């Protein structure tokens, strides 16, 4: 019966293991109470409209409808809670990251009633994650390809990002490769430029890739990034890394999208070529605590779409719980609930490859207890300034960190207490090794 | 420790179904002598994990999460040597949308075991996290009614017959006058591919123009298999 | 200011950057591997790097793989029974290199390897 | 010499911008303690050239060609720790054609930096230099006006609804009769992609069917938004594909949600074939809602008209701040404006310009209002606003239709339509059974 | 045997064998190579040839199972292979493991000097 | 008697080698010798990562199995009859064969 | 637990992993052949085994054919004559592997292939 004219807050409902759950925090605005917020976080990403429309008397709604089956207040806001919302399965093109996005945040964050949303979680069900690729390799096969077992993997992150020729960019890379690090990187901004044209950079970092791993008798690689202003150009960059039979390239997943990013990591799976994904652009939407979405969601999507490295921030100091949550989201197999991580929901990844993390920013050889602590060995650890700043070149800054690294694997691997004896470890380090003296002098 | 080799790892009537396994019901016929145990722990062995004599390179990778388990027997209604064993079989055993796989883990090699006089396989569990990985009908029966404009009665056809013997043109001439007469569809047998003197793109070509005239003439959507 | 060297250091991974293991050391690196419940094994090699003579394609590396030294110590608790394996090794291959490996079943993978020899001359 | 280890170099307040640099306009809310000035310097360094410790390489280049610069510093009136930052970005920093790098570059690093409680970019001036790189919308609004031939008068769109849940043939019905009352479009919801119960290619044979089953009948011609958006680049090229060998008008794309990488293939694909690309904005919220944090509207606005587009969705009636960027999306050249958020003067050198899409909870009554805020060159989407009609979609179109040209003929004829528009409606009513019927019920 | 075997006068049916003539097998390529191409191809005569089908055959990463097949190629025998069941599934993709499995061929061939392969 | 009810003539297409397999071991390598011939395939799974000495070793002990059976067929010995000598006499050389054959008597 | 060795040990195909045949052995293996009604035939290289220099195409490795000693001796039904033609191979070239192959004209193809010499060293 239609009858033109101007369903949604279920607390009686019980999820289906099928269905994609949502946590958002939202902020009513005044007048709005909270179950009503909740309706709308459903409603406004889902089958809500404002007006009836005779066209719903063709199907079944409850079948297609978000449902907001859970509202509880946040531990401290007096105006913000976490509203629970199922998506039946039916609602997401399989294998799309870039529908899951638009079907759930693509446009309920703009509704009037709610003056700021966030969303914190989102369970993926085993049923739709098995439609996706996932990592073109993951940790595991990436240890064995690279045969690189017990210790967190280093890399130095070139400066300047922009102003070197291809070929003093690529004497820089040999520097830091041949004294003791895995990796080189391309800032997230380095794509292709006038003074460095990306295919000048790729034939330098090539020859300072096999330079330095014929000289050290170690795998070595370099993370050229293939980002681009369209996917044509962005495979012809693969391709010709392909062609170079190098290890591994990279992407900056936000800013060149979801879209392209899916089809850079089937490239990659197909090609054997390893991705590193740089998170540039996400503290445009992560950072604020009442509005945008919490990095762990991005960071799921981005196991979904396809990624072997992911950023995971710095965590340095001595948020430590929040990142080692979406740490173990990115990593395990099974993740069980823990809002004291910030985990909203049990995630079950039925035995997609897990992502290694990336550790950067700021950090030096003193750092190395703390992080190799935080991370443990399943991570990548990126020195720029803390190698290119060694006072004796790139070579001996590169020895400094993996000697540090070392260090401090080996006294864990003893049994010590690197939260405590961190220092302790560094020092005696310092003994042997004038190169790491040299490190920590400067940085202490 | 790893040594020498040679039901002790397949007949566990406590595994609990999980919602991601396959599960499959055998009608299992136990040679003279076999215990009903002993053969649906052979039916998830032989169809799985087991091996005749100790591997050591099994010791490189946790079993349990890749055997093939019966979890339950049971006897079947008037026979003495007839039982439908169940057995579950990880998700992680298959490879994402290959039919052809699934068979292979399942039923390519257990049928042939000694101990079993004879093995039927009645039934599969497929999980929705498995079928997912599937594309399935390219269209199914809800758009092909929409596609044909066809609904509210089960559609008809005729089987061309003589199935080999007729030129192409007599073959679609026979389409036609099927198709003109009330019918949807006219269709090969299964036999009709490419054969002498009749080869598969003539039939096409003149089994489209019967399609296409007993359109144009019923004024109904018309096809031909 | 010093200069990294570019010849005679070639490494083995994890670990090769540190000085020369003294049996102590060793035993201690060992014992990690057991307490950690992972199984060692040995491996040794006469050529000691990675190298790629049947390929160039991402990925693909000769030299990854070494020879193996018997099997892996399925259910060993005593640390000195590696040590005493890894002396006959290099009682039997004095010329070749020899390092430790450790398998976890769990993670059904390869999880440790480090130098543990290394010839007269290298 | 190089010696060592871990406001004085980023912040250049009489620094004059070259017409080449690529400028920013950041509004930056420092952390407690934190001079404004330090705060713009560094907004300027951590979105270029910033680094922690000295590094020897720097010494190989002229590392004062490649930094940003804030050159310019001042409060927002109202606020005692925000400042609009002004910073000058080098040419060279930018990869020619790639929306993507330039977001890179400009805000892919800086929004984390902690001496920042909170940022957001509001707007940016692209040089000539830098945007005649770009192909910019496949057609633009003066060419989609001569290939639709059609003249005068905002175009008139509805989404269908319910977005999912409808069989392909079904949702194919509805367009054809949305389209058959007057309407120019119908449109694929922003989630509807391909899904279990409409696949893609079902869904665009339907609608290809209903499209030209509608233009027979009325003779003036007909279009849908095809969804396109996918997860692979393969796939929406794929869809594109498909539509073109239809011979239809119009695919769409979720920029955002799809990513600008993708969006530019699209766009390219699009001018290639003669396809006109219909963009949704899809996630802008959850990016440009909050004033305090993210990134606002109009910077999203220009980056879609870089990256192409011939529709870009922008609201459903702030005003001020709307009438801005839809003159940022439209026109050539768009003269400095505060008042209406235009922090730069913008300069697009004959860069088509992209048609503005309205939507939400519209209705007959709005059509004065919608007519007088956006002018003949937008388009006007009405869901609810025409499935909801009493009578179906064809009358719900035929409703929409006559009001919008009882608004526009009143408007010609030199009739105040924010004062009249009321007044306007309920005279079309008289006359016209079919909009009597929709304002009696949205009233 | 599209269709006989379901004809309800028959209580079974079984086909024991084929005569194929020449004038039909002709229509077809048959073994890309056969026999005594397949002896000459890899220098092998004399006496069966040998291998090992690597075992357990799901649970093993790429990686350890080219180092299973290292081992038996290195040893003496012609041949390690794949088990039927193993194709591309989780934790082992079958890209992975023909890289790990080609690893494995070239360095126990450069070992004996006799040539190896792998199904 | 052996299935074939029809004289089969293949006009030169060639052959395919038949492949042994199942829980075969070192023991019955005289039998599977005698039984194709020289034109087969033998595959040993469980027969040669059972070894207790591993893969390598197994590997050597059914190459040796195999060789002995090989040489002493063609200096004209009964297989069928004098298979459990041939490999016993292998063993006394070859302590690969020998590890295997105390294993799977 | 006793360890396959990694050099030392290369080889040569059919009957090179039994120990060294002696005279006698070699001449009942070249009776074989007689019996059989093949033609023996011997071949000589200073290379022993196979490599991929020319090309790495499925199918294609170098050093797979040696080079004849003389020709196939047709006719022959003395293994004594194969023997004598071995002696004469390796005092010609003592530093060259030389191996007793077989034809068949019925199947048309080489079907014997086994090592008979070995120079000193190898
Ligand atoms: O070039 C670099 O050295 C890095 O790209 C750096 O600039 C970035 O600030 C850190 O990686 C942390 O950033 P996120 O926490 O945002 O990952
Ligand atoms: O499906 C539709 O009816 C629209 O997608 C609708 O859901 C949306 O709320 C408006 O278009 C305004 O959205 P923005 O102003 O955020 O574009
Ligand atoms: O993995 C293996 O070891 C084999 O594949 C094995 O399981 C199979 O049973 C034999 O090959 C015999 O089987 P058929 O005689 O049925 O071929
Ligand atoms: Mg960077
Ligand atoms: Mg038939
Ligand atoms: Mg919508
Ligand atoms: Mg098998």
């Amino acid at each position: 019966g239609f009858k033109a004219g101007v369903t949604y807050y279920t607390p009686e409902y019980e999820t289906k293991d099928t269905d994609i759950l949502a946590a958002f925090r939202v902020t009513p605005q005044p007048g709005v109470p909270p179950e009503e917020a909740g309706a709308a976080v459903a409603a406004e990403s889902s089958t809500g409209t404002w007006t009836t429309v005779w066209t719903d008397g063709l199907t079944s709604l409850d079948r297609y409808k978000g449902r907001c089956y859970h509202i509880e207040p946040v531990v401290g806001e007096d105006n913000q809670y976490i509203a629970y919302v199922a998506y039946p399965l039916d609602l997401f093109e399989e294998g799309s990251v870039t529908n899951m996005f638009t079907s759930i945040v693509g446009n309920v964050f703009g509704f009037k009633a709610l003056r700021a949303l966030r969303l914190e979680d989102l369970r993926i069900p085993p049923t739709y994650s098995k439609t996706f690729q996932g990592p073109p390799h993951g940790i595991q096969v990436e240890r064995d390809k690279l045969n690189k077992y017990g210790r967190p993997l280093l890399g130095c992150t070139i400066k300047p990002k922009l102003g070197l020729s291809a070929k003093n960019y690529g004497r820089a890379c040999y520097e830091c490769l041949r004294g003791g690090l895995d990796f080189t990187k391309d800032d997230e901004n380095v794509n292709s430029q006038p003074f460095m044209r990306w295919r000048d950079r790729f034939v330098f970092c090539a020859e300072a890739i096999y330079k330095s791993q014929a000289e050290t008798g170690e795998i070595k690689g370099h993370y050229l990034n293939a980002t681009a202003g369209t996917c044509e150009e962005m495979i012809k960059r693969a391709v010709f890394a392909r062609e170079l039979g190098v290890p591994i390239v990279m992407h900056d997943y936000l800013t060149g999208g979801f879209t392209a990013n899916t089809s850079l990591a089937h490239y990659c799976r197909d090609n054997g070529l390893l991705l590193h994904i740089h998170r540039a652009m996400h503290a445009v939407i992560d950072r604020q605590k009442n509005h945008g979405m919490h990095f762990r969601v991005l960071a799921k999507a981005l196991r979904m779409s396809g990624g072997d490295h992911i950023h995971a921030g710095t965590v340095v100091g001595k948020e430590r719980e929040m990142t080692l949550g979406f740490v173990d989201l990115l990593r395990d197999d099974f993740i069980e609930k823990d809002r004291a991580r910030g985990i909203f929901f049990t995630q079950d990844w039925v035995s997609m490859p897990g992502v290694i993390p990336v550790a950067s920013g700021g950090i030096h050889v003193w750092h190395m207890p703390a992080l190799t602590e935080i991370f443990g060995d399943d991570s990548v650890l990126q020195f720029g300034g803390g190698t290119l700043g060694h006072p004796w070149g790139n070579a001996p800054g590169a020895a400094a960190n993996r000697v540090a690294l070392e260090a401090c694997v080996q006294a864990r691997n003893e049994g010590r207490d690197l939260a405590r004896e961190g220092n302790e470890i560094i020092r005696s380090a310092c003994k042997w090794s004038p190169e790491l003296a040299a490190a920590c002098e400067i940085w202490k | 420790g790893f040594k020498a080799g040679v039901k002790l790892t397949y007949y566990t009537p406590e595994y609990e179904t999980k919602d991601t396994d396959i599960l499959a019901a055998f009608r299992v016929t136990p040679q003279p002598g076999v215990p009903p145990e002993e053969a649906g722990a052979a039916v998830a062995a032989e169809s799985s994990t087991g091996t005749w004599t100790t591997v050591w390179t099994d010791g490189l990778t946790s079993l349990d999460r890749y055997k093939g388990r019966c979890y339950h027997i049971e006897p079947v209604v008037g026979e003495d040597n007839q039982y439908i064993a169940y057995v579950a079989y990880p998700l992680d055993l298959f490879e994402e949308g290959s039919v052809t796989n699934m068979f292979t883990s399942i039923v390519g090699n257990v049928f042939g075991f000694k101990a079993l006089r004879a093995l039927r396989l009645e039934d599969l569990r497929i999980p929705p996290t498995y079928s997912k990985t599937f594309q399935g009908p390219p269209h199914g029966i809800q758009v092909e009614r929409d596609k044909l404009n066809k609904y509210g009665r089960p559609l008809l056809g005729c089987t061309i017959k003589p199935k080999l013997g007729l030129s192409a043109k007599n073959y679609g001439r026979a389409c036609y006058e099927c198709l003109r007469g009330g019918l949807d569809f006219t269709k090969d047998d299964e036999n009709v591919n490419s054969q002498p003197f009749m080869r598969w793109r003539d039939r096409f070509v003149f089994c489209a123009e019967a399609i296409y005239k007993s359109q144009a003439e019923t004024g109904e959507i018309k096809g031909h298999y | 200011m010093q200069v990294w060297p570019i010849e005679g250091i070639k490494k083995f991974e994890t670990l090769s950057y540190l000085p020369p293991l003294t049996v102590e050391d060793l035993l201690k690196q060992i014992e990690y591997l057991l307490r950690s419940k992972w199984v060692p094994c040995l491996e040794f090699s006469k050529v000691g790097f990675v190298y790629r003579e049947n390929h160039r394609s991402p990925g693909y590396y000769d030299g990854r793989y070494w020879t193996m030294w018997k099997l892996p110590m399925f259910g060993c608790t005593d640390a000195t029974q590696v040590l005493k394996e890894l002396e006959e090794a290099k009682k039997a291959y004095p010329d070749a290199f020899v390092r430790i490996i450790g398998f976890d079943n769990v993670r059904q993978v390869q999880l440790i390897s480090f130098i543990a020899y290394k010839p007269p001359g290298c």
